[PDB]
């Protein structure tokens, strides 16, 4: 079940903050695909 | 319910006993594996009066060959040729 | 078979049975199985 969890952390400009934050559930889409591989989509 | 799904399909009478957790056979293994930890209801009824044809209704297909068993709620509609023998044949083949 | 036999030749089978040899002997025009198709498993 393609479970998507996320968080926007608009706080640490330079790079990985090292900060402690936590992601929240968003959606659990019932796709049922084996999804061995994936790729990005860029504008 | 919280998140409920209704799965609609047509099976043979001798396969009704396979749509249950823990079952094996051509349906449980190659068409649809139901999770062993399963919550829900399986409702089945005879449709001979609706689906059968005198000449035979061939619209309904059953998968008989696959290279592995399915995981819970997995669906695979690929029609790629399966090799039943040792030769790596393509297309309809001597052991394909 | 040297000569093919009619339905009377119902041959009884204490022998280990390997079904891959059947596919090694010849390809088949059709192969159906109520039991699982790879088989070779009492
Ligand atoms: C999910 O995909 C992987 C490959 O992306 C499948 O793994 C292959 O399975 C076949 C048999 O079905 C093997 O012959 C391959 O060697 C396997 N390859 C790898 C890399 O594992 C996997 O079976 C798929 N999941 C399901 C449930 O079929």
């Amino acid at each position: 079940y393609f479970k998507i969890y996320s968080k926007h952390t608009p706080i640490i400009g330079r790079d990985f903050p090292q900060g402690f934050s936590a992601l929240e559930p968003l959606v659990d889409l019932p796709i049922g695909i084996n999804i061995t591989r994936f790729q990005t989509l860029l504008a | 319910f919280t998140n409920v799904y209704a799965d609609s399909f047509v099976i043979k009478g001798n396969e009704v006993s396979q749509i249950a957790p823990g079952q094996t056979g051509n349906i449980a293994d190659y068409n649809y594996k139901l999770p062993d930890d399963f919550t829900g209801c399986v409702i089945a009824w005879n449709s001979n009066k609706l689906d059968s044809k005198h000449s035979g209704n061939y619209d309904y297909w059953y998968r008989s060959f696959r290279k592995s068993k399915l995981k819970p709620f997995e669906r695979d509609i690929s029609t790629e040729i399966y090799q039943a023998g040792n030769k790596p044949c393509k297309g309809k083949g001597p052991n394909c | 078979a040297t000569r093919f036999a009619s339905v009377y030749a119902w041959n009884r089978t204490n022998c280990v049975a390997d079904y891959s040899v059947l596919y090694n002997f010849a390809p088949f025009f059709a192969f159906k199985c109520y039991g699982v198709s790879p088989t070779k498993l009492c």
